[PDB]
């Protein structure tokens, strides 16, 4: 028979109809939220990091266009436990 | 670690029987390899060759082998290589003589108006394609100059006549000329004058005739002998059922082409009902001559597979008598028509003629 | 599985991501090098997915072998036909252990060859970025950011 | 390369690599290496003058070329048993290396000294192409077809010969060896047509199981011919493990090492190659100067930007290729083991 | 949860305690990224040697 | 010694000539010489032919102008027949000039004297009449297809197997290059120290041999390896040879010429070798070679001349025949 | 010495019949001349090499 082409089925039915009749609507879409913002939080963290040395090298609450502030600290602190934070709630909903 | 890497090294686990996949493996695609095929060009791949570089001894047969765009690039490249590596060589005894540097002094160049290396170059062009300006002479100065000369043009002319030769031999090739022999795309397998032979027709459509022609036939079937011998591709030769016996032929007209299938014959017990596809036999036609013009002998191969056969059909007659001389009418040159023949082997036929022919 | 493997193409759009912006000229060599990148993920799926299917296909008899053997060792030995049954076993035993050489091989070739297309992302975005902070005056801190 | 279009003979040729094959490889790559140093700094000094001086870089620029050639035509002659071509390659080396030779004296001479990178670079180069010229002819000692009457020519490996060996991996030019390029045109066979065991075929001596239960059988005769000792413990069969498989697990250890080694000059380029890039101050890389002609020294040469970028991608090859070499070799080691045991155990 | 926190703790407690309990520099991109890729090539030894 | 070999194994013949009436004809063929010679020897001559011509001339323009007296300094008060000669390596650089047509231009010929125009009209004619000739040989030599024969592979040693009932002498013959042999022919002979009844000898008495093809003739098309066997019939000389009798001295010997013109350069090629009495098998076929690959054929070199022990009996030929006609007729 | 068309047809002459007299040179002023002039050597070579092997 020939099923080189058919082979390469890639199996994205087999994937929709596993999430949607085994996963649900809930916490699909809360699993897509959480990891998308838990890597906005990476990039934000290395934008942050990069101005911070980049500034710093001899009203601040904006993650972004702001460049009046003498200690960087409090804002990478933030970052820095937001990904802790979204990193646990990330495994907790996968494995659930 | 962002792989999937963890303490799972048992893989113990217990899978029931599985059966019958589904997989493209129903049916061979493939069909039988064509030992020629239709155009030459026989279809066998050599393998586990034990190179010992007589491939690459015969650089001149090589190069005839080569197409004309790789052979021009060749060519380039040869004349290009020995041009810019003898212009090195200028440039730099100039510079190491010292001439290079411009100036109203005492020094006396040894190959005069070399001053940068583009000069250098297009002396080499001229001393080695011996275009010769002479803008850039060779001075009596510093003899290394004229040993260099002597080399460079040695070099060169025995690079001129090299290509000469590969030129000569490639422009005397009869490989676009062995094109323009024809073979029916499909034989036949008919009676005449009551035996039966394996008929077929070949022909010439260009007017240069081709001297000396000479047309071999071999059956390619694997073969068991009764001592039990393991042939995979056995060649058994075939007539040609001509008036003297001989190979050979005089080719203007297309003539038919036929093996009169005698006592000793390898097509001797051959039936209809056994012409399929998958049938392991072969016929190779191998037409080969003198060309007239080059002088070079050529070879037109072709190849006839089951499948390919026509049983009990006829060539249709193509040759006419027209008002100033005859015609040759190719429009019909492949066109078969059946005729009324048995469907008994040829050993069968011969049964037939043995008990009816002893009447009394 | 799910979760290495979205944080593993997530990861990688949000590096990709980062490069292009600190080097705006990264992106128009990265299109030829996506495309490329495209064909050797096609390919190698292609060939992972057969030599997966032959190692699982290719251990199984060889587990029930021993078993068997195990099952029936005193009529094996009464015939003395164990030389047989070794044979069998060399060849079960080679099947096995060339699949497994095969599906390395290919992915150590992925590997060397995804590693590579890294390398070549490491030159471009280098020799850019370093090129934009001497004209455009990147400020050298996307520089940081674009080599790590 | 014209010809090869037209020929079958190479679809499953059979090779022959000459005596002296693994460190022919590594010296051309590590000459390799060491031109491009020489182009970093070639391209480094003359930058600050204002005219070109092409000849630091251009002899480096066309010997780099001319490596890159010379391994083409020397592998090119190693798939074909046909030492006699190398003659030219032979001449080039020596031709080379007294030249350049000459070129280290005439810098010592007017007292360069090795405080200056070219000096350096050009002392390490020249043992890179005396070394090279060495293996150039311990080729004519083990094949003896220049001038020896009778040639002592060797067969191709007998493994290689039988039409159902297909995992050539332990027989190839070392460079495939290492970026698996003989694997492509399997992966389009398996793209074309499915993967059965018709399509991968019988693996070499070196992995046959019976091989390796036959190595492992003789290093338990040998450990029990040389210690006699009457229980066969636990540490019996692991010294027994190691003593089957040493040369082959040191091989693993050392190309991790390597690759270790090399892969934290990555994060110390990155620091170099920003640390460089403060304060855009002046350039200011020549520092002492001889007739006319800039010399780098060797802080200078590495406080060039684009000079480490460079150096850090050359550095990545041979992280992620020594890398992957160790990965091979311990899967190879592991499933040869796997292999002896298994029939040990039967 | 411990394998992709790990990183990210080690580097917010680095960077705070230079800044802080150090004050040993000004903290520029050649130390701070060097120390940055020199975290992520440690990791991936370091959560697996286990 | 041992045993002296008529043709070696690689084609070359091993026959010494001696007492030879040297005629000259040797010197005759100068440019069939020439072809025969190696490429070193022969860029040597073409070398040589070149440099002594130029040499030759330039002695000569040197001469002319040394008689002339225009090398000398002159102040207006003179025309040089060749220009700007002041010197013996000026004259030097004119001859290459000249015979290789570069043609400079600096050093002219000018009209004055009647002496340098023959000899400029002598130099180009020489100058053609020499590049004329070194392109024939040189067209001759890089049409040579001797390096072809060397593509052509035999055996190791053949054997002598039963095939069809009836015995018959075996043998092997494969071509590696992907060209064709255009009329190819394998010729077969056996050279033995054969005594007459009438009272004559003959040191090496070479019988023809048929080939047992199927037809009858000399002609072979041969692309893959065939086993190219010969019929051991009543008339056959190998119909008396024992088994017993294959030790090393035993006058035998089994040349084979595979001939045929090569398509590439028109040229026809022979192929050589020769199975001494100890190089034969008895009694064991051939390995099959031609497998089957998708799509394709397949030859596996690497058992080209494996050979594989069949049974049959230790007989002679004429001990076999005879033996199966009497069975046939008892029964 | 390129005045008018004539002078640059009767350079091509001396070019490719390779007779080359010499007032007409090519100097390193311009280097797309000497690419041109390789490609007129080349092809002037390549033609009279396929005309002496069909005159032969
Ligand atoms: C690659 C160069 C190798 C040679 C380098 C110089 C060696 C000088 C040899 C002088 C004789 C002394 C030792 C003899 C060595 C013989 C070498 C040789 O024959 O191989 C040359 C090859 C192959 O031939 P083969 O099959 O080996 O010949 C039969 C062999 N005797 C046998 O065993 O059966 O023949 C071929 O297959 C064709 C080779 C032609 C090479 C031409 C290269 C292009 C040159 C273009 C530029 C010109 C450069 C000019 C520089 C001038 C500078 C002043
Ligand atoms: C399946 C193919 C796989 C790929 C392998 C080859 C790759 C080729 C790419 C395909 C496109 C090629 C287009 C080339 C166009 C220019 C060349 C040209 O006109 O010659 C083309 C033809 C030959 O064609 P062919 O079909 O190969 O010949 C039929 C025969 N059966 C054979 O193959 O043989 O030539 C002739 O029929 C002979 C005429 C010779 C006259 C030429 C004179 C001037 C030549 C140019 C010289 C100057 C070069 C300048 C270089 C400057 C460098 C600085
Ligand atoms: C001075 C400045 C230089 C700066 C850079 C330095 C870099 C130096 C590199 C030097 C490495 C030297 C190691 C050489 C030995 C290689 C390993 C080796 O010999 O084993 C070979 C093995 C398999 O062997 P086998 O035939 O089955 O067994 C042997 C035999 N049976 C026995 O008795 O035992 O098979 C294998 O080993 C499998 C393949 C792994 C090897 C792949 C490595 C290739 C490197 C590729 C680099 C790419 C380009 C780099 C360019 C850099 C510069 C431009
Ligand atoms: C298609 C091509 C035709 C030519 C195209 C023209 C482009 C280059 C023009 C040029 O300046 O040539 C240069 C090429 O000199 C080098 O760069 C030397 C390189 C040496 C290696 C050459 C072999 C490769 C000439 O450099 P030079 O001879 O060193 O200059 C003389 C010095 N002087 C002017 C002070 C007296
Ligand atoms: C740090 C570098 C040291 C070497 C480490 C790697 C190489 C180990 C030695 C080696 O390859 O031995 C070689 C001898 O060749 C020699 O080793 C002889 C070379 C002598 C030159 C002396 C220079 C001083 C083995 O012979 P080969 O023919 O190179 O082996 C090819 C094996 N293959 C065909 C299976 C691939
Ligand atoms: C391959 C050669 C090119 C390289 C030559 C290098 C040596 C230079 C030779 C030389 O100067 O020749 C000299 C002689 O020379 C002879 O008499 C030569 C004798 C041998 C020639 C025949 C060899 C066979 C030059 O002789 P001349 O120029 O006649 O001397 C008078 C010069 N004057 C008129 C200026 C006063
Ligand atoms: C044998 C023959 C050459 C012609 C003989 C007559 C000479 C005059 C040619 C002529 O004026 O051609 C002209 C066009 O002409 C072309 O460009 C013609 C190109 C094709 C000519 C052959 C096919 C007709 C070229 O004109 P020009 O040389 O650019 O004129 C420059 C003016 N000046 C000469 C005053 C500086
Ligand atoms: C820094 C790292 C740089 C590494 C570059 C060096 C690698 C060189 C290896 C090249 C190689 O082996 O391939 C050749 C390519 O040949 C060709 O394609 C013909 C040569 C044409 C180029 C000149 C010959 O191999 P092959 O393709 O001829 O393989 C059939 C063999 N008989
Ligand atoms: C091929 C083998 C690998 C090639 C590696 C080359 C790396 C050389 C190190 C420095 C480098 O990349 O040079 C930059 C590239 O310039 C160029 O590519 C042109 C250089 C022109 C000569 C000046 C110029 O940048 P730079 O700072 O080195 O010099 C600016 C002059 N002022
Ligand atoms: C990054 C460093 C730059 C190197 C890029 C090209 C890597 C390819 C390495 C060369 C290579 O694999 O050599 C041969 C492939 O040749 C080829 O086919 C040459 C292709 C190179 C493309 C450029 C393998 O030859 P082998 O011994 O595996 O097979 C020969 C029996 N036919
Ligand atoms: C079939 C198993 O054959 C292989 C065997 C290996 C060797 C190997 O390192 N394994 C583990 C490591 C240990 C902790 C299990 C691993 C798995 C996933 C990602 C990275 C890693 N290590 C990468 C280097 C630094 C430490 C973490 C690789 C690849 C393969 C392969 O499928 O080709
Ligand atoms: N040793 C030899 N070398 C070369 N040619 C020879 C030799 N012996 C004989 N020939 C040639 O054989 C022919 C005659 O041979 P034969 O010996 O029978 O007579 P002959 O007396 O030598 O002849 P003639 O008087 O013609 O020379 C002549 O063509 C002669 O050149
Ligand atoms: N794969 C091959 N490629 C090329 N030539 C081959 C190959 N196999 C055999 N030959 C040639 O066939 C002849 C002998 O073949 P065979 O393999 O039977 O013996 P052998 O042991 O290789 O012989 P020898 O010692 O004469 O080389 C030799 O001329 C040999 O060069
Ligand atoms: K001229």
């Amino acid at each position: 028979l020939s099923s080189v082409l058919h082979q390469r089925a890639k199996i994205p039915w087999r994937a929709c109809t596993k999430y949607l009749s085994s996963a649900g609507i809930l916490l699909l879409s809360l699993l897509v939220f959480s990891q998308l913002l838990k890597h906005m939080v990476l990039v934000a963290i290395d934008y942050w990091l990069a101005k911070w040395t980049d500034s710093a090298l001899v009203c601040s609450l904006s993650q972004e266009c702001d460049l009046d502030q003498s200690v960087y600290a409090m804002v990478f602190t933030l970052l820095c436990s937001l990904g802790i934070v979204l990193c646990l709630v990330t495994s907790v909903t996968v494995e659930w | 670690m962002l792989s999937r890497k963890g303490i799972i090294p048992e893989e113990y686990v217990l899978t029931r029987l599985a059966e019958d996949p589904t997989e493209p493996r129903y049916r061979t695609r493939e069909r039988r390899a064509r030992f020629v095929s239709k155009k030459g060009n026989c279809n066998v791949a050599h393998k586990n060759i034990r190179e010992q570089g007589r491939f690459l001894q015969d650089v001149f047969t090589t190069l005839v082998d080569l197409k004309w765009p790789h052979t021009l690039l060749i060519f380039t490249m040869s004349f290009l290589c020995s041009w810019l590596l003898f212009a090195m060589v200028w440039w730099l005894i100039a510079f190491a003589h010292g001439d290079l540097a411009p100036g109203e002094g005492t020094n006396v160049p040894c190959v005069t108006s070399i001053h940068s290396f583009s000069s250098a170059f297009l002396f080499s062009i001229e001393v080695q394609v011996t275009i010769g300006f002479g803008g850039r002479m060779v001075t009596e100065e510093c003899p290394l100059a004229i040993l260099i000369l002597i080399v460079q043009n040695i070099v060169g002319l025995m690079i001129n006549a090299i290509m000469l030769g590969c030129i000569f031999m490639k422009t005397a090739q009869a490989h676009r000329r062995a094109e323009t022999l024809i073979f029916s795309k499909h034989a036949v397998i008919t009676l005449r004058h009551g035996r039966l032979c394996f008929m077929l027709r070949v022909g010439d459509l260009r007017k240069s005739m081709i001297i000396s022609a000479t047309i071999h036939m071999q059956v390619v079937r694997k073969t068991t002998s009764p001592e039990g011998e393991v042939v995979p591709l056995h060649q058994v030769d075939i007539p040609m059922e001509n008036g003297v016996g001989g190979n050979s032929i005089f080719l203007v007209a297309p003539l038919i082409i036929y093996h009169v299938i005698d006592s000793n014959s390898p097509l001797y017990d051959l039936a209809p009902s056994d012409l399929h596809h998958h049938q392991d036999l072969e016929i190779i036609v191998i037409l080969e001559g003198v060309v007239e013009t080059t002088g070079i002998t050529t070879q037109a191969r072709t190849s006839y597979l089951a499948d390919e056969i026509l049983w009990g059909q006829r060539f249709v007659p193509i040759v006419a008598e027209e008002d100033g001389r005859y015609s040759v009418d190719y429009s019909k040159f492949g066109n078969t028509v059946k005729v009324p023949t048995p469907l008994c082997t040829a050993r069968q036929l011969d049964e037939d003629r043995s008990l009816l022919d002893a009447l009394t | 599985t799910l979760e290495c493997l979205s944080r593993s193409t997530l990861l990688c759009v949000s590096a990709l991501t980062v490069i292009s912006y600190v080097t705006p000229v990264f992106l128009v060599a990265l299109l030829p090098l996506a495309v490329v990148c495209y064909f050797i993920q096609k390919y190698f799926r292609v060939a992972s997915r057969d030599l997966q299917q032959l190692d699982d296909t290719t251990q199984l008899p060889l587990v029930s072998h021993f078993a068997e053997t195990v099952e029936g060792l005193t009529t094996i030995r009464a015939f003395r036909y164990e030389a047989r049954f070794q044979q069998k076993l060399l060849e079960y035993t080679d099947s096995n252990n060339i699949a497994s050489l095969f599906l390395t091989a290919a992915n150590r070739w992925l590997e060397v060859c995804m590693e590579y297309i890294g390398a070549c992302v490491v030159l471009i975005a280098a020799a850019t970025s370093i090129s934009n902070s001497l004209h455009r005056e990147l400020s050298a801190g996307l520089v940081g950011l674009g080599l790590t | 390369w014209g010809s090869q279009s037209s020929k079958v003979h190479i679809h499953h040729s059979t090779w022959l690599h000459f005596p002296g094959h693994n460190l022919r490889w590594i010296l051309t790559f590590i000459l390799l290496f060491v031109l491009v140093c020489e182009i970093a700094e070639g391209i480094l000094s003359d930058g600050v003058t204002e005219s070109r001086h092409l000849h630091l870089y251009m002899p480096a620029g066309m010997a780099f070329m001319a490596a890159i050639t010379s391994v083409v035509y020397y592998h090119n002659i190693e798939t074909s048993n046909f030492p006699k071509l190398l003659i030219a390659l032979l001449i080039y080396w020596t031709l080379a290396f007294i030249t350049k030779t000459i070129k280290f004296v005439k810098f010592y001479d007017h007292a360069i000294g090795f405080s200056q990178l070219r000096f350096c670079l050009t002392g390490l180069l020249v043992i890179l192409y005396g070394m090279l010229l060495l293996v150039e002819v311990n080729v004519i000692r083990v094949r003896r077809y220049i001038f020896f009457k009778t040639p002592r020519e060797v067969k191709p490996p007998e493994d290689l010969q039988d039409l159902g060996v297909r995992f050539l991996q332990p027989f190839v030019n070392l460079l495939s060896k290492g970026t698996y390029w003989w694997m492509n045109a399997f992966i389009k066979t398996a793209h074309k047509k499915p993967i059965d065991l018709r399509a991968i075929a019988k693996l070499p001596i070196a992995m046959r199981a019976l091989t390796n239960y036959q190595r492992l059988c003789v290093a338990f005769d040998a450990q029990a011919r040389k210690d006699t000792q009457s229980p066969q413990g636990a540490r019996a069969i692991w010294r027994a493990l190691c003593h089957a498989f040493g040369r082959r697990l040191i091989l693993s250890s050392t190309f991790r090492i390597l690759a270790d080694l090399l892969g934290f000059a990555g994060p110390l380029c990155i620091f170099g190659i920003v640390d460089h890039l403060g304060k855009e101050n002046h350039v200011f890389q020549p520092k002492t100067q001889f007739l006319g002609v800039y010399f780098v020294s060797s802080q200078e040469f590495l406080g060039n930007a684009y000079v480490l970028a460079v150096l850090l991608f050359l550095a990545l090859l041979l992280q992620r290729t020594f890398l992957q070499a160790s990965y091979y070799v311990a899967i190879e080691t592991g499933i040869n083991l796997r292999g002896a045991i298994q029939t040990k155990i039967y | 949860f411990m394998n992709t926190a790990i990183p990210i703790a080690a580097v917010l407690i680095t960077f705070v305690g230079h800044v802080s309990f150090f004050k040993e520099s000004d903290l520029s991109p050649s130390v701070a990224f060097a120390s940055l890729s020199l975290f992520h090539i440690l990791v991936t030894p370091l959560f697996l040697l286990s």
